Order: structure tokens, then C-alpha cells, then sequence
């Protein structure tokens, strides 16, 4: 089919930085002209900023500009501002006189660069309330760290766990630009009660921090 | 003013069908071509098909066999039907004039379609109790584990909205059971654990359930 | 102005 690609997929930048996002279509777009750029923020619908390659919609800051031709297009942000950290999509129209299609690029997430920050790490045993129901959720919290990349590993009596955990990460914080991460280890009540030491290990670069509890010991 | 009001959506069993419509306000549906677009949770935008201004529908190859896009000039609507739906068709669905080479652009608000055999069910809300004794330099972490609800979404507040600073409500995960699970945490001073009450307010409008859970410190 | 016209 038709396919569009943006470079990069992820970008960390600072306020005031010049930003360039490229978009290449697998074939020339309609009239070499029908490409728009959209901006999307978490939990929000996509907002169009540029159309027909280079035209800005009313109210769109002049720091945004668009260029390119045929199969290659570029979004430029001359001086990145706080309200510009978001995901950007190029979108192209294609077809013939009896054909009409559209395709999106995969999106480019523009996040805000900041100082490295180690997480505060907390580990929660399953609540007694939950254990009554026969399942044990063990929760490891990584609070307010940077960068987003981190390897969380669970250990039960010093045995690496695999396949029995799921993980979620917040969007970058509006105030301090950090991320937080929640990882839940799910075990039967039976398995949980056949072991003592529960440990969540966070590795970021040259540092691993392991936080532990022993079942029953407050 | 000018609007595109989207309706329908909700739950679809696997193998079933969705029907979504958008009603134009302030302009005539015949005047422009409109696309249907979707976005699975945490993924990118995806084009489904296009109904030209002339009234001819074309579809992305992946969607052609299951999708029909029509318009009703009398009622000023455009409509999307997709059948034989599967789990991966779970997404927010939008109608939109994309405006790639013209000045007019407009989108519907989006509506969630969940494709699953799961039955609607409110959450069980368990405490993530803070230790009475801090082991993290005078701060305590606490929260609520919002487990085994369906479908999305839930909202979480703390102390009826009075506590926002330091709160992190995490995106839900879909469990192998087909039910969702999310946690919501806040960090606070461990010295406040004796004096301050902490209650998470969990709303699950799909099941018309609200759960308020007081999270108390862990003793011993 | 769009394709398919």
C-alpha cells in the first residue's frame, strides 16, 4: 500500500532548540502538495498546524513552518516552546482520478530534555484484603525519574521472575519533566505464600537499585 | 459554529460490527470528502477510508474487506460500518476532514470502541498501604490498585480532588483475563500519615460504579 | 481538489 515514515520517532529537546522532523512518502503525494502536519498531546485529539506543505492555519505560531516537495517533507520548529512538547504526525493524500487514499506517518514524540534523576523506589506487598480473593498483586513504584529508559526486574527468593509482570509509565511531568513507572507482579495467593523475599530491581546505566520486603515482617 | 458530532461506539463482541456516525453542523456533508481514522491505545493514527465530496468511498487495503463508509445528505451525516471485528480493532475512532491540501479541517471528538467478550464490571480497589515507618527519608508512598474492571475508562482523584500534588495515576494495562488494572499513587510526608486521611475516588462510568477507598497506614 | 474527483 502507501506508507509514510517520520524521522526521528522520538526526540528529546530543550526550550529554544531548533527542531526538524522529516517525513517521506512511499510515493508522491496528491498534486505533490497534499501533506499536513498535526500535533497531538496525551489524552487529546489531533490538532492540525500546517497544510498544503507550508501553509499555517490561523492562530498557529509562526515558529512552526513546513517545507518539502513530492515525497519528502519537513516540519521545522524554529525555537521550541513549552507548549510544543507533543507528538507530531505528517499525513498525506494520494490517488488518481478514480482513486483516493490517505496515510499517516508513525508519529514523532518530542519530549523535554532534563537532568538525570534516580527514582525513589517503593515496593508494596499485596493487601490482605486482596489475598482473601486468591490473587496477590505485588506493586513496585519508580517515582519521578529521568530518563524514561529503565529495566525493572522482579525477584522472588532471589529467583528472577519472567512473564508474570506488567508495567505502565506516566507521561512526562508538567512540573519537573520526570517519568514514573508502575510494575505489578501477579501471583496466586498460594505461590505468594510459598516464598519470603520479594524484590524489585531498577537498572539505569551503571546503577541498579533493589528494594525488598520479607513477607509478614512489617 | 462549525462542528462534527460523533456518536455510537461502545462494546463489540469479537466477530461483531461497529456503526459510528458524525453529524455536520454549520456546513453541508456533501461539500467535502471525509475520512475515518482510528488510534489504538498508545499507538499512532491510522486511516480507514475516505468518502470523496463526489460520494465515492475508497478504503485502506487493510480495511476494505470489512468497511463501508456512506453519507446521508438528508440528515447531514457520514457513517462508518465495520464488521468481523477483532481485539486489535479496539481503538478511538474519528471522523475527519483531514485538510491535507485545503484550508478546511474538522474532526469529530473521537469515541472508544472496545472489541472483547469481557462483561462490563466495576473495579475492585485495594489499598497500597504506606508503612508507618518511612524507609525513604521522611516521605511515604501510598495509593490504590484498581483491579479487574472492564471496559475502559476509569478516573481517579484523591480526597475528592483536594490532593493533586505528587499524584501519579498510571495508564491501565490489559490483563490476560481481559480485564483492566491500574494503580494510582501519591507521595506525601510520612509525618502526615497519622493526621491526614487519604481516600482515592475511583469512577467507572461504564458500569455506573464509584468506589471510594480509604488507605490507612500499615501497623507494626 | 482532492483525488478521486
Amino acid at each position: 500500500d502507501i506508507q509514510m515514515t517520520q524521522s526521528p520517532s522520538s526526540l528529546s529537546a530543550s526550550v529554544g532548540d531548533r527542531v526538524t522532523i522529516t517525513c517521506r512518502a512511499s510515493q508522491s503525494v496528491w498534486r505533490n502538495k497534499f501533506v499536513a502536519w498535526y500535533q497531538q498531546k496525551p489524552g487529546k485529539a489531533p490538532k492540525r498546524l500546517i497544510y498544503a506543505i507550508a501553509s499555517l492555519y490561523s492562530g498557529v505560531p509562526s515558529r512552526f513552518s513546513g517545507s518539502g516537495s513530492g515525497t519528502d517533507f519537513t516540519l521545522t520548529i524554529s525555537s521550541l516552546q513549552p507548549e510544543d512538547f507533543a507528538t507530531y504526525y505528517c499525513v498525506g493524500h494520494y490517488g488518481s482520478e478514480n482513486d483516493a487514499y490517505y496515510a499517516f506517518g508513525q508519529g514523532t514524540k518530542v519530549e523535554i530534555k532534563r537532568t538525570v534523576a534516580a527514582p525513589s523506589v517503593f515496593i508494596f506487598p499485596p493487601s490482605d484484603e486482596q489475598l482473601k480473593s486468591g490473587t496477590a498483586s505485588v506493586v513496585c513504584l519508580l517515582n519521578n525519574f529521568y530518563p524514561r529508559e529503565a529495566k525493572v526486574s522482579w525477584y522472588v527468593d532471589n529467583a528472577l521472575q519472567s512473564g508474570n509482570s506488567q508495567e505502565s509509565v506516566t507521561e512526562q511531568d508538567s512540573k519537573d519533566s520526570t517519568y514514573s513507572l508502575s510494575s505489578t507482579l501477579t501471583l496466586s495467593k498460594a505461590d505468594y505464600e510459598k516464598h519470603k523475599v520479594y524484590a524489585c530491581e531498577v537498572t539505569q546505566g551503571t546503577t541498579s537499585v533493589t528494594k525488598s520486603f520479607n513477607r509478614g515482617e512489617c | 459554529e462549525v462542528q462534527l458530532v460523533e456518536s455510537g461506539g461502545g462494546l463489540v463482541q469479537p466477530g461483531g460490527s461497529l456503526r459510528l456516525s458524525c453529524t455536520a453542523s454549520g456546513f453541508s456533508i456533501d461539500s467535502y470528502g471525509f475520512s475515518w481514522v482510528r488510534q489504538a491505545p498508545g499507538k499512532g493514527l491510522e486511516h480507514i477510508g475516505y468518502l470523496t465530496a463526489g460520494g465515492r468511498a475508497f478504503y485502506a487495503s487493510w480495511a476494505k474487506s470489512r468497511s463501508t463508509i456512506t453519507r446521508n445528505t438528508n440528515e447531514n451525516t457520514v457513517t462508518l460500518k465495520m464488521n468481523s471485528l477483532r481485539a486489535e480493532d479496539t481503538a478511538v475512532y474519528y471522523c475527519a476532514k483531514l485538510g491535507t491540501g485545503s484550508r478546511f479541517a474538522i474532526w469529530g471528538q473521537g469515541t472508544l470502541v472496545t472489541v472483547s467478550s469481557a462483561s462490563t464490571k466495576g473495579p475492585s480497589v485495594f489499598p497500597l498501604a504506606p508503612s508507618s515507618k518511612s524507609t525513604s527519608g521522611g516521605t511515604a508512598a501510598l495509593g490504590c490498585l484498581v483491579k479487574d474492571y472492564f471496559p475502559e475508562p476509569v478516573t481517579v482523584s484523591w480526597n475528592s480532588g483536594a490532593l493533586t500534588s505528587g499524584v501519579h495515576t498510571f495508564p491501565a494495562v490489559l490483563q490476560s483475563s481481559g480485564l483492566y488494572s491500574l494503580s494510582s499513587v501519591v507521595t506525601v510526608p510520612s509525618s502526615s500519615l497519622g493526621t491526614q486521611t487519604y481516600i482515592c475516588n475511583v469512577n467507572h462510568k461504564p458500569s455506573n460504579t464509584k468506589v471510594d477507598k480509604k488507605v490507612e497506614p500499615k501497623s507494626c | 481538489g482532492x483525488a478521486g474527483a
